[PDB]
Parts: C-alpha cells; sequence; structure tokens
C-alpha cells in the first residue's frame, strides 16, 4: 500500500495522497 | 483562467521536453498565484470531445458480440492505441540509451586508463558522447513522462464525464450505496490517471533488466548469473516483507479505530466522568490499548525497516557474491568489468525498484475497470414521449399493467384513469394501497405490459424529503428560471414565507447545506412549493407535500395557493389527510392496486364504501521549534546523536565494503616474482597474492557487518519514534484529562477528536518512514559527494557553483509547487459538493428533466480542477527535468576530471569514483521530494503540541487544609450563605445572595422556569466551578476546604440521561473492583433487576456496547440507580430522570428511588410539578432568587402563591388539549 517499493517510484512527480475523500 | 492558446499545444519539441513555458510562469510568479493567472484547460483536453469519443467506443464495442462479455479495457487500449505506443516507444529508447551509455563508456575510460599511452582527443571523444546519450535519455524520459500525463488526464475527464452521464439515468438508484457512487466519480478519476502513467512506466524494467544480465554474462562469464540469483532470491523476499507489513497495519487499523472509538466514548460523557471520579479506569484502559497498539507498530516498523533502503545493500551484496565466487575460483578480473557490472546493478536495482508501483498500478487499474463494468451494465430509466388522441385529455392509461424493477414484481393491474386539464385529483388510501406506485408510474418508473399510458407536457414534482440544493434561497428557487419581482413576491407571500426571512439576517443571500443545517420540516416544504410554484409546469405533482406542516399554516398555504393560483392547472394530490378532499374536484381510492370506487366526495359518502369508513374513522513552514521539541520527545540529543551515528555506521560499512573491492583489485599482484615460461619476471596477476583468504574473509565480514548494523540502526530507529510517540500520547492525554472542563465548554469535543485521531493516523503512518528515508537520502549523497570530492580534490571547485545553482533552483520551486496543490484543492470542495448534491436528489432532477446543466456544471467543474493538477505534474516533472540535468552536469564534470589526470593515479580509484558518480542521478531528486512532506507532518506535530502549553490546571487532587474527618460527612446537614455563582466571566450571575436550610431527612423538589439556576445547584454543590463569593457551610465544615476527591466521594448524583460505558456489566458498576458479591446481588435484587441479570449465562461478564442498546429503557435507568446505590452516599440529587417513557415503569422507578434512600436526603431538580407532590418542602427559584420556602400543604392553600399559580397553569396545559 505504502512501502518504500511504492512511494519512491511516484516521487518522480506523482502525489503522496490516494484518496483522502471518506466524508460525514 | 484567463488564456487564448494553451502553450502546450504552441511549444515545440525542444520547448515542451524542457517545459519552458511553466518555466516563464514559475518566474512570473516569483509571491503567489491566483486562479486568475493559470491557463484553462486545452481543447485537445476538453471533456466534451473525449466523453464523446469514449462513448462512441463504448457503443462501437457493444454492439460486437452482445452486451455480455464485453471488457472496458479493450475500450480504453483502442482509445489510448496512439499514445501508449508511443510512449512505449520513447521507453525503449530511453531505456536502450541507458543501458548503452553508462556501462560502454565507464568500460571504455577504464580500458584507456590501463593503457600505457595516453590520448588527449579519444577520451574527450568518450565524454562528449557519453553527456550526449545521457541529455537524450533524459529528453526522451521527460517527453514520455509529458505524453503519459496528457493521456492519463484526458482517459480520467473522459472516463469521469461518461460515469456522470451514466449515473444521471440510472433507474435503481437506491441499489448502489451511497458513498460508493460518490467514490466512483471522485476518486476512480484519480487512480486511472496514475495507473495509466505508471503502466506506460512499467516498460522499463524488464527490457533492461535482461539486457544487463546479459552483458554480465558475456563480460564476467559463466560466472554472471550470479547477480541474477541474487536479485531473484532477494527482491520477492522484499515483496513478502511488504505483504507482511501490509498484513500487519490491517490489525492496526481494528486497533486505531477501537482507540479511537474509546477516545470518543470518554470525551462524550467527559462531564460524568469527572463528577463520578473514574478517571483511573478509563486511563488504564486507555493505557492498555495504546500499549498493545505500540505492539503492534512495533512489529511493523521491525517488518518494514527492512525495504526502506536495499538498493545499495543488494547491488553490494551481489557484487561481494560475484567478484568473490569468480577470483577464488582462480579466474583474473580487472577494475573495468567490476565497475561495469556495479552500474548495471545499480540499473537493475533502480528498474526494479520503479517495477513494484507499475504492478501495484496495473492491479488498482483492473480493479477501476471491474468496478466501472460492474455500474455501466446498471438498467436505465425511460421517458414517456408518446402524445395523447386529444390536447384536453393530458394523463390516461387503458388497462396498463405494471410492475416493480429491482424481475418483476406487479403491483397495479387494469388501471382505468382519466384526468382532464384544470381539474384537481386526489389519491385515497392505505400504505401498500399503490399510491405510490401511481406516483413511480407516472414519471415513468414502470415498465409497460399490457395497454398504453398517455402523457402530455412535463409533470411539478415536490419531494416528501425536500431535497435541496447546495445554494442560496434566491438560486434554488429559480432553478435556472429568470428572475422576475412580482412573481417572486407573490411565490413568497402565497406560502407564508415571510417569518423565515425574517428569522434570517441574511435569508436572501443565506448558504444551504446539502441537506440543510438550519431549516426545519416545515421550512423545507414550504421552500419545496415556493420552487414547484416559480417551475410553473402544466401538470403538479404532489406527494404529501403538507406532511410535516402544522395544520393551520398548511390549510392556509392550500387555501391561498392551490384553490386560487392552480384552478387552471392539472394538480395531482397524494396525502395521508384525507379532510382536504371535501372541496377537491375528484376522489379517487386506492386498494391493492385495483379501482373499485371513485367519483365525487358526495357520491363516496352515498356509497358507504371503505373511503367513507376511513373518513369516519379519521373525523374522530514550521520553525525550528517544532523539531527541537520532536527532538526532546526523542529521548533529547542522545537518542538524535545515536540515530546519526547508527545512520553513518552502515552507510560508512557500505562505503569501506566497496573501497576494500577497490583496494583489492588496485593490489594485484603485490610485485611478487612468478615463472611464466623459460625466464622469471614480475606479472601483473590477482591471483597470485598469497593473501587470497585474508581479503576474502574481510570482505566477507565487511558485508555481514553492514548488514548487522543496517538491522540495528532500523530497530533503533523504529524503537526511538515509538518511544517518542507513546510519550507524546501519554503528555497529550495527561494534559487533556487534567485540564478544567472550561475548554471543553469553550471548544467542541469534535475538534479535540479530529486532532487526536488524524494527527495521531498520519504520524505514526508516516513520519517515522518519512524521517528514515530522507535522513538515509541525505547520508547516501554526502557520502557519494566526499568520497569523489575524497579521490579528487579539485572537485569542490565545480561542487560549490552546482551547489549555490541548485539551491536556488529549490528556491524558485517551492513556492510554485506548493502554490499549485493549494489551487487543486480550492476546487475540489465545489466539485465533491455538486457530486453529493447530484447523488442525493437524482429523482428531483429525472422527473424535472434538469441532467443537461448539471452536466454542463460537472463538466465545468472537472475541467477547472485538471488544470491545476496538470499544471501542478508539469511543473514537478520540470523540477525532475532540473534535477536529472544537474546530476548529468556533475558526472561530466566527474568524467572530465577522471580523464586529465589518467597516468597519475591507479585506474581503480577512477573506476570508483566514475561508478560512485553514476548512482547520483535521482538522488536529487528523491531528496528534494521527501523535503517537503516531512514537515507536512512536523505541522500535525506543532498542532498536537499546541494543546499542551495551553490547557491550564485544575484543582489539584491534595488540599493543604487535610481531610477534615475520617467519618466526614457526620450528618446529613447542609446550609447557604450567599451563594454566588457564574459560569464564566463576564457571563450574567447565575445564584444572587440565596441562601437556605435543609433539615436531615428531607425531601426538596426544586422547579423553575429555564435559566433560573435550578441546573446550577448540582454544579455548585460540586465544586465544579470555584464560587465567586459566600461560603457554603456543610456539618459546620466549609466545603471549600476539603478536597476535591474527598468531596465527590460523598455525594451521589443521578445523571438526566443513562448512561452506560461500553465494556462489562461488572465494569460499569465498580471498575475498581472495591464491593464484594453479596453486596453488588443485594443491589441488584433492590431494584428488581436480579431476574434480569441472573437469567444471562453472563450475569457478571455480559458483553455491553455503546450508549447500551441491547436492553430496554426502564432496564437501563434501573441499572443506574443500582450504580448510584453503590457509592453509598448520604447526600443524593435527582435531575430529570424521566423522559418519553411508559407510565407503570415511572411508577416503579419512583417507588423504587423512594423506598431504596429513605434514609437519604433529597434534591429533586424536576420540571414536573405532579412528581414534586408529597414532599416535605417545595424549592422555587425566580431567576437566580428564592421567594417561597415552606412545606407544599401551605403553599397549595395560597392563591397568591408562585407554586400555586404554576401547578395550576400546569393543570391547566394537561387538561386542555384540547
Amino acid at each position: 500500500c505504502q512501502d518504500a517499493l511504492e512511494t519512491a517510484a511516484r516521487a518522480e512527480g506523482l502525489s503522496l495522497d490516494a484518496s483522502m475523500h471518506s466524508q460525514l | 483562467t484567463s488564456k487564448h492558446q494553451h502553450p502546450v499545444d504552441n511549444a515545440g519539441l525542444f520547448s515542451c521536453m524542457t517545459f519552458s513555458w511553466l518555466s516563464s510562469l514559475a518566474r512570473v510568479a516569483h509571491g503567489e498565484l491566483s486562479m486568475e493567472d493559470v491557463w484553462s484547460l486545452s481543447k485537445h483536453e476538453s471533456s466534451d470531445v473525449n466523453c464523446r469519443r469514449l462513448e462512441r467506443l463504448w457503443q462501437e464495442e457493444l454492439n460486437e458480440v452482445g452486451p455480455d462479455a464485453a471488457s472496458l479495457r479493450r475500450v480504453v487500449w483502442i482509445f489510448c492505441r496512439t499514445r501508449l505506443i508511443l510512449s512505449i516507444v520513447c521507453l525503449m529508447i530511453t531505456q536502450l540509451a541507458g543501458f548503452s551509455g553508462p556501462a560502454f563508456m565507464v568500460k571504455h575510460l577504464l580500458e584507456y586508463t590501463q593503457a600505457t599511452e595516453s590520448n588527449l582527443q579519444y577520451s574527450l571523444l568518450l565524454v562528449l558522447g557519453l553527456l550526449l546519450t545521457e541529455i537524450v535519455r533524459s529528453w526522451s524520459l521527460a517527453l514520455t513522462w509529458a505524453l503519459n500525463y496528457r493521456t492519463g488526464v484526458r482517459l480520467r475527464g473522459a472516463i469521469l464525464t461518461m460515469a456522470f452521464k451514466k449515473i444521471l439515468k440510472l433507474k435503481n438508484i437506491k441499489e448502489k450505496s451511497l458513498g460508493e457512487l460518490i467514490n466512483i466519480c471522485s476518486n476512480d478519476g484519480q487512480r486511472m490517471f496514475e495507473a495509466a502513467a505508471v503502466g506506460s512506466l512499467l516498460a522499463g524494467g524488464p527490457v533492461v533488466a535482461i539486457l544487463g544480465m546479459i552483458y554480465n554474462v558475456i563480460i564476467l562469464g559463466p560466472t554472471g548469473f550470479l547477480g541474477s540469483a541474487v536479485f531473484i532470491l532477494f527482491y520477492p523476499a522484499m515483496m513478502f516483507a511488504s505483504r507482511l507489513t501490509a498484513y500487519f497495519r490491517r490489525k492496526c487499523v481494528a486497533a486505531t479505530d477501537e482507540r479511537v472509538q474509546k477516545m470518543n466514548e470518554v470525551l462524550t460523557y467527559i462531564k460524568f466522568i469527572k463528577m463520578y471520579a473514574w478517571v483511573k479506569a478509563f486511563s488504564q484502559s486507555v493505557q492498555k490499548i495504546r500499549e498493545e497498539e505500540r505492539r503492534i507498530l512495533e512489529k511493523a516498523g521491525y517488518f518494514q525497516s527492512i525495504t526502506v533502503g536495499v538498493a545499495p545493500i543488494v547491488v553490494v551484496i551481489a557484487s561481494v557474491v560475484t567478484f568473490s565466487v569468480h577470483m577464488t575460483l582462480g579466474f583474473d578480473l580487472t577494475a573495468a568489468q567490476a565497475f561495469t557490472v556495479v552500474t548495471v546493478f545499480n540499473s537493475m536495482t533502480f528498474a526494479l525498484k520503479v517495477t513494484p508501483f507499475s504492478v501495484k498500478s496495473l492491479s488498482e487499474a483492473s480493479v477501476a475497470v471491474d468496478r466501472f463494468k460492474s455500474l455501466f451494465l446498471m438498467e436505465e430509466v425511460h421517458m414517456i414521449k408518446n402524445k395523447p388522441a386529444s390536447p384536453h385529455i393530458k394523463i390516461e392509461m387503458k388497462n396498463a399493467t405494471l410492475a416493480w424493477d429491482s424481475r418483476l414484481q406487479r403491483t397495479l393491474h387494469s388501471i382505468d384513469l382519466e384526468i382532464q386539464e384544470g381539474k384537481l385529483v386526489g389519491i385515497c388510501g392505505s400504505v401498500g394501497s399503490g399510491k405510490t406506485s401511481l406516483i413511480s408510474a407516472i414519471l415513468g418508473q414502470m415498465t409497460l405490459l399490457e395497454g398504453s399510458i398517455a402523457i402530455s407536457g412535463t409533470f411539478a414534482y415536490v419531494a416528501q424529503q425536500a431535497w435541496i440544493l447546495n445554494a442560496t434561497l434566491r438560486d434554488n428557487i429559480l432553478f435556472g428560471k429568470e428572475y422576475d419581482e412580482e412573481r417572486y413576491n407573490s411565490v413568497l407571500n402565497s406560502c407564508c414565507l415571510r417569518p423565515d426571512l425574517a428569522i434570517l439576517p441574511s435569508s436572501d443571500l443565506t448558504e444551504i447545506g446539502e441537506r440543510g443545517a438550519n431549516l426545519s420540516g416545515g421550512q423545507r416544504q414550504r421552500i419545496s412549493l415556493a420552487r414547484a410554484l416559480y417551475s410553473d409546469r402544466s401538470i403538479y405533482i404532489l406527494d404529501d407535500p403538507l406532511s410535516a406542516l402544522d395544520a393551520h399554516v398548511g390549510n392556509h398555504i392550500f387555501n391561498s395557493a392551490i384553490r386560487k393560483h392552480l384552478k387552471s392547472k392539472t394538480v395531482l394530490f397524494v396525502t395521508h389527510q384525507l379532510q382536504y378532499l371535501v372541496d377537491c374536484d375528484e376522489v379517487i381510492f386506492m386498494k391493492e392496486g385495483c379501482i373499485t370506487e371513485r367519483g365525487t366526495h358526495e357520491e363516496l359518502m352515498n356509497l358507504n364504501g371503505d373511503y367513507a369508513t376511513i373518513f369516519n374513522n379519521l373525523l374522530l513552514s514550521v520553525p525550528w521549534s517544532v523539531y527541537g521539541v520532536y527532538i526532546q520527545a526523542a529521548g533529547g540529543p542522545l537518542a538524535f546523536l545515536v540515530i546519526m551515528a547508527l545512520f553513518m555506521l552502515n552507510v560508512g560499512s557500505t562505503a569501506f565494503s566497496t573501497w576494500w573491492l577497490s583496494y583489492w583489485i588496485k593490489q594485484g599482484s603485490g610485485n611478487t616474482t612468478v615463472t611464466r615460461g623459460n625466464e622469471t619476471s614480475v606479472s601483473d596477476s590477482m591471483k597470485d597474492n598469497p593473501h587470497m583468504q585474508y581479503y576474502a574473509s574481510i570482505y566477507a565480514l565487511s558485508m555481514a557487518v553492514m548488514l548487522i548494523l543496517k538491522a540495528i540502526r532500523g530497530v533503533v530507529f523504529v524503537k526511538g519514534t515509538l518511544r517518542a510517540s507513546s510519550r507524546l500520547h501519554d503528555e497529550l492525554f495527561r494534559r487533556i484529562l487534567r485540564s478544567p472542563m472550561k475548554f471543553f465548554d469553550t471548544t467542541p469535543t469534535g475538534r479535540i477528536l479530529n486532532r487526536f485521531s488524524k494527527d495521531m493516523d498520519e504520524v505514526d503512518v508516516r513520519l517515522p518512514f518519512q524521517a528514515e528515508m530522507f535522513i538515509q537520502n541525505v547520508i547516501l549523497v554526502f557520502f557519494c559527494v566526499g568520497m569523489i570530492a575524497g579521490v579528487f580534490p579539485w572537485f569542490l571547485v565545480a561542487v560549490g557553483p552546482l551547489v549555490i545553482l541548485f539551491s536556488v533552483l529549490h528556491i524558485v520551486s517551492r513556492v510554485l509547487i506548493r502554490e499549485l496543490k493549494r489551487l487543486d484543492n480550492i476546487t475540489q470542495s465545489p466539485f465533491l459538493s455538486h457530486i453529493t448534491s447530484s447523488i442525493q436528489g437524482l429523482a428531483t432532477i429525472h422527473a424535472y428533466n434538469k441532467g443537461q446543466e448539471f452536466l454542463h456544471r460537472y463538466q465545468e467543474l472537472l475541467d477547472d480542477n485538471q488544470a491545476p493538477f496538470f499544471l501542478f505534474t508539469c511543473a514537478m516533472r520540470w523540477l525532475a527535468v532540473r534535477l536529472d540535468l544537474i546530476s548529468i552536469a556533475l558526472i561530466t564534470t566527474t568524467g572530465l576530471m577522471i580523464v586529465l589526470m589518467h597516468g597519475q593515479i591507479p585506474p581503480a580509484y577512477a573506476g570508483l569514483a566514475i561508478s560512485y558518480a553514476v548512482q547520483l542521478t535521482g538522488l536529487f531528486q528523491f531528496t528534494v521530494r521527501l523535503a517537503s512532506e516531512t514537515e507536512a507532518r512536523f505541522t500535525s506535530v506543532e498542532r498536537i503540541n499546541h494543546y499542551i502549553k495551553t490547557l491550564s490546571l485544575e484543582a489539584p487532587a491534595r488540599i493543604k487544609n487535610k481531610a477534615p474527618s475520617p467519618d466526614w460527612p457526620q450528618e446529613g446537614e447542609v446550609t447557604f450563605e450567599n451563594a454566588e455563582m457564574r459560569y464564566r466571566e463576564n457571563l450574567p450571575l447565575v445564584l444572587k445572595k440565596v441562601s437556605f436550610t435543609i433539615k436531615p431527612k428531607e425531601k426538596i423538589g426544586i422547579v423553575g422556569r429555564t435559566g433560573s439556576g435550578k441546573s446550577s445547584l448540582g454544579m455548585a454543590l460540586f465544586r465544579l466551578v470555584e464560587l465567586s463569593g459566600g461560603c457554603i457551610k456543610i456539618d459546620g465544615v466549609r466545603i471549600s476546604d476539603i478536597g476535591l476527591a474527598d468531596l465527590r466521594s460523598k455525594l451521589s448524583i443521578i445523571p438526566q440521561e443513562p448512561v452506560l460505558f461500553s465494556g462489562t456489566v461488572r465494569s460499569n458498576l465498580d471498575p475498581f473492583n472495591q464491593y464484594t458479591e453479596d453486596q453488588i446481588w443485594d443491589a441488584l435484587e433492590r431494584t428488581h433487576m436480579k431476574e434480569c441479570i441472573a437469567q444471562l449465562p453472563l450475569k457478571l461478564e455480559s458483553e455491553v456496547m455503546e450508549n447500551g442498546d441491547n436492553f430496554s429503557v426502564g432496564e437501563r435507568q434501573l441499572l443506574c440507580i443500582a450504580r448510584a446505590l453503590l457509592r453509598h452516599c448520604k447526600i443524593l440529587i435527582l435531575d430529570e430522570a424521566t423522559a418519553a417513557m411508559d407510565t407503570e415503569t415511572d411508577l416503579l422507578i419512583q417507588e423504587t428511588i423512594r423506598e431504596a434512600f429513605a434514609d437519604c436526603t433529597m434534591l429533586t431538580i424536576a420540571h414536573r410539578l405532579h412528581t414534586v407532590l408529597g414532599s416535605d418542602r417545595i424549592m422555587v427559584l425566580a431567576q437566580g432568587q428564592v421567594v417561597e420556602f415552606d412545606t407544599p400543604s401551605v403553599l397549595l392553600s395560597n392563591d397568591s402563591s408562585r407554586f400555586y399559580a404554576m401547578f395550576a397553569a400546569a393543570e391547566n396545559k394537561v387538561a386542555v388539549k384540547g
């Protein structure tokens, strides 16, 4: 989900935020 | 958004490759950027064209094999075929250049270094070719990234537009979850964009990895497969470690949810906890939950820190194994081959670090396509379009048989309905008779089996729930219609909206939420009428418009509007109140979907049918202070120094292993004479060194020491960060739990609850990871710079200018990048609000046929949200390109310095420098990326620390006056002497000069108006808030000389609302476990609760959830008094223990209270004058003053008494209903 094998590759111009969409 | 043509469409290959337009925009910005400065979405990226193309492709694919085996993956591939093919070709070129350049150039440079003759021209060609290849590959990667971003943006826009268009024509609106529908049109687009981007980036690993494997096999020989075997044995282990970390985080999520629920339960009833002195038990439970979460986080960090930094470790381990095996067998090894293999291993590590996110993106894309295909197969709604025989008839159905859809559920059979223009027709029936079925059928939500239905014109629909639009009073009422003064005034006056306008100071421009936060049911119903009136459709449909409305205002609105304005238009009325059909034109009764009696009102009354029966039935940037605070909380400077020392030790061990390899290569034969034929001479061969085993053992020991140090450093860092988190948790819990409740009164518990939840989850999930990654990257960069500068002392003269250039680039980039992110979320809130509002009112929009304006607004919002995101991605790519160019210049400078000094240094040192220079690619970008996300958590740390030093301190637990007496209170005598009470500063006084005496064994009933101060007696008796004047004496001892712990241990208060903490029944009675079983059983049987408890198999171990919603209300209240009995307090106060409960239950509760505490004083704070009769004395409060103090027997005998007047008023209110 957020291991080093994933966030390091997306650090080339991709936002570090998946959804942050849950509401009330 | 203000532009003529998008600069992307007017940019050449070089301009788009280097992103010159965004560089100019950033230079223009460099203190803030607004939406008027950014450019709008390009024409080629417009949502309309992409949505139309996607819809055409989907329609073409549907009519190929049928709507049963069509996959959206094929449609996406067809849509993006050209762009993805171009991206694949560009990435092939990039990988080919990145494999051909560094390895071949390093081999050629190191081969020339070993040559005796020196050439000043051949090396220049090599370095020029290396620089050209690096520039070409970087530019191709930039172009690939730009094309992928454009393709992803287009695909996201098209798919979101198609999803919104499909949802607007959904038949079964309630079939899908409310959250799922919003998530489909909100989160899925970003998932598709990222998935497409990293899937285009996917084809970079398997090609270059195989190329490097082949090159290593060709160069080294049969021993080149060792690195491949190491990679195959290592990377799946990292994947398994990641899976285990995810599995542990799965339980961590549940643990955090449980902790959050416990914190919410604690904060919800904080007043009760303070008044009951049960802080210790809840604190212990919270501590146990926190320690369980700490253990889970320790396991997660232990299973997570392994894969944080593994590429250099994997490279070094593979090099160690390969070189040791190759050299021990007696073969020959040279510096050039070894360093080429090292660089190729670095390339494989980069590729296999990029690949896992590509695999995850592919999985996410598959999930997204499956979810989208699940929704796209839903049934669509249909509209009635046929015309009647004559314009006179508006509604005409002949024996129509219609059924529900979910399969067909028949509800209407042989329907013969004919309604003319200008005739008011009402529908009568019971629940399930088919009144709602007719409303659903006339809209067009039912299928036709037999007969035909004639519909002319549109309909005006009013929702029972009164759905509202996220706008003001003016916007939603017009509903897109033209604004006129007289019509609006008449509509407002007809529905009696004047009180609503008077209540709201800015009712004309008052914003309303999605469902309505400052509106009532009647106001919502009235607004519905107003909107429908403005709509002014030919046919009016009323689905219970006066249900929640009061009778008087509903009848007034009916007479003023329906009987006057709608006299010449068709009106359909459906309601449960049949008294409004007396003046209606036609009456229709619905019963089981079959028409039995219909006609006029008098005919229906004369027929004496079921209608008559029911009628007569109803008639009756953060500063360094945050960093210092975090360092201090981590364990002081010692922990920081230890962590830094361990990190430097690991990095230095890796560097020392590499340097020892270089030293071993440089050593050679060590001036040893060997025989190679007829003559003996010194030969430069590493296989002739007699210290083979010594070097091999040192190399293996260095590798093992590096691994052990890395593991120890990871474990120590995880332990330190978790200890800091635990220290922060305990400190924050202690600060809040001891602060006065005035903070709770001023700031709602929701704010602190959200702060706790979000901040703690975010920090415990991200901060150790980001900190470890940033520290590792920074130390690796520093070591790489130092080692190159160590061999060449002149390397700093080029580093310096490059350092200041990098700092300048970071300064400029830190403003634009952080500004575009804010603008991206600025328009996201209107986007989410519009998405939520449309789904909550889909039926109303479908009835009003307003599916085009909403779609256009959605498209506009999608474009206005996609443009800043595209600009931000382009800026990120530009920054990455600049950092890559800086690294390329560094590598070129290193190579140029290497070339000039050939023949003066051993080739091993030059190879080491050129190998460490290659690894510098990507490290600068990683360091820059992690320097912005770490700060995002330090602001949360600062927010947490804000409440740490802001909360005040309450009264001390132990008062220096000591305990008054071991048996205090000696009796139950209380006295008041000029009691002064105020809630807060500058607030009006609640109690002013009130003094009274209460004799032992007396029943006192306090009754008064709201705000008199009746509820303030309990607050002042418990010393909840320090008194502003006067003194209170209890048994001859002043209350203020007794500590809070001792004062509350001998007084009892019954809460107004039954409270049941989650956990166990025993834990809800005495968590500290001070009482024995027999006393608890006697207390339970005193309130007749023994039978209801012993019946369960877990009488003392029964599970109680939140609010205790598993017993009856009376059982909960009885348990409440049973709990209040355990403390054995001589003073008891009752405050409104009855609220909407049956009669005999309250009688039993009253008799149980009377019999249980006959020996305890009573202070009854009740508003019902009937329940206070029979007490010893009656207390009356008049705005904080006492006027009457005597027995109720003489109070009711005086007509001038205020208590008698209140009792008479209550009796009149009870008697008159009316």
